[PDB]
């Protein structure tokens, strides 16, 4: 899953 | 709320508190609280809002994932309604916390964010949690909540680049969740993959600009963008 | 309850989805909406319930010793009641958690459990649930609540002499839980140490009785004994 | 913190 901030 | 008779600070403080104990759904009630003393936020006070509530739908997240997945297979021996149930339990309250958060954006964080640091960081926000509805969404409703995060973040992105840098972290997030969203939510992954490059390399250029602590801030979201471009290609 | 109205087998399997998704404050409200039907529980049933509440207040028993330890620190500049407030009220949910299990464990679950496998098992969580609340109190009821902690271990290890073999792994569990009781709890570090050591001289002598797979069982419990007295001698 | 199951 990809990467989220 | 249950937090109104509660200090300001005193609801900071423990928000801070949760944070260490690891107790995110009390960290994000004490934000919400905090949130609906009606005063700005400082950064810092932004930033514990959003770690509380993305630890809380994370985690809301990753169990209807597990719960969606038994549901599909189970749609390829029948076991009856539970697992369709028990999914849409959790998927509801996961867009209750959604639209919490959202009501908090709405009143009223985001009309009193003047400056552009504030005002990026609450519109990616609004992405985000209707980015959270967009997954779980299957009706009637599906293209309009994926229309409102797009609006959203494409505020925030146009707010961003006349008024930050380009290696500022809150451009950065930005621009990775809103990539995350052309992939993942709009079937856009050439959209993805633009966003992720340029942004990349704008952010490359801009470094030397940059102090040692910066520096480092900017570099660990910029890894993030190289991360998910080689998930991607 | 709020699960009045659920079918026993449903929440059953509603458990068993909320563990695969983590989800363990949901998975132990199932299982005691399976206990208030009240029919006795299977031993799946029974390590369902286990697990739950053990996920459940070992995440609150952590986020207590976290707020425990900066309250002690505040305490050796002033900064509020806040810190006091907040461990509070994570001590007061562990402590309405643990009430709520022994609750089904006195209402009915010891009562109807003949076997010695079931009863046995239902005294140690007795056990287990008192040692948590004899973990957080301060006050006049300290001694009783620890004596409380006992006697439910004491009755438990009586019958699992008798009527279990030494390999047995609620036998071994239950010790290993006992023996932790008298070093953190009753302070006695020679009567934890001792029940520890027997206990695992004792199963060691009777693995040769066993099939592949109990002999996994019984000697992945024997580690932690054996890792419990490295950590004490 | 000491082993318990
Ligand atoms: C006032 C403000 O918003 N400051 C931005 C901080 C920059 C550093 N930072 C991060 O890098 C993480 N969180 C984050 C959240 C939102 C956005 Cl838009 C960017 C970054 C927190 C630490 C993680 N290892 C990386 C992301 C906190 C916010
Ligand atoms: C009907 C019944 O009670 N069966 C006992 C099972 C033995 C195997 N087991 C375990 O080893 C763990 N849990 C546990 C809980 C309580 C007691 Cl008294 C002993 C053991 C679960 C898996 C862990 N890696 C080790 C402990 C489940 C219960
Ligand atoms: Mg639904
Ligand atoms: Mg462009
Ligand atoms: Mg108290
Ligand atoms: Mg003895």
């Amino acid at each position: 899953f990809p990467a989220t901030v | 709320g249950a937090m109104g008779s509660m200090e300001r600070a005193s609801l900071i403080q423990k928000a801070k508190l949760a944070e260490q104990a690891e107790r995110y759904e009390d960290m994000a009630a004490f934000m919400k609280g905090a949130v609906e003393k009606g005063e700005e936020l400082s950064c810092e006070e932004r930033n514990l809002l959003s770690v509380a509530y993305k630890n809380v739908v994370g985690g809301q997240r990753a169990a209807w994932r597990v719960l969606s997945s038994i549901e599909q297979k189970s749609n390829e021996e029948e076991k009856g309604p539970e697992v369709r149930e028990y999914r849409e339990k959790v998927e509801t309250e996961l867009q209750g916390v959604c639209d919490t958060v959202l009501g908090l954006l709405d009143s009223h964080l985001i009309k009193e964010a003047g400056d552009a640091e504030s005002r990026v960081f609450y519109l990616k926000m609004k992405g985000d949690y209707y980015r959270y509805l967009a997954e779980v969404a299957t009706g009637d409703d599906k293209k309009r909540i994926i229309d409102s995060a797009r609006s959203a973040y494409q505020e925030a992105m146009d707010i961003s680049k006349k008024e930050m840098p380009p290696t500022n972290p809150i451009r950065l997030g930005l621009a990775l969740n809103f990539s995350v969203f052309h992939y993942e939510i709009a079937n856009s992954p050439e959209e993805a993959i633009s966003l992720a490059k340029t942004t990349f390399d704008e952010a490359m250029a801009d470094l030397h600009t940059l102090s040692e602590d910066s520096y480092k801030d900017s570099t660990l979201i910029m890894q993030l963008l190289r991360d998910n471009l080689t998930l991607w290609t």
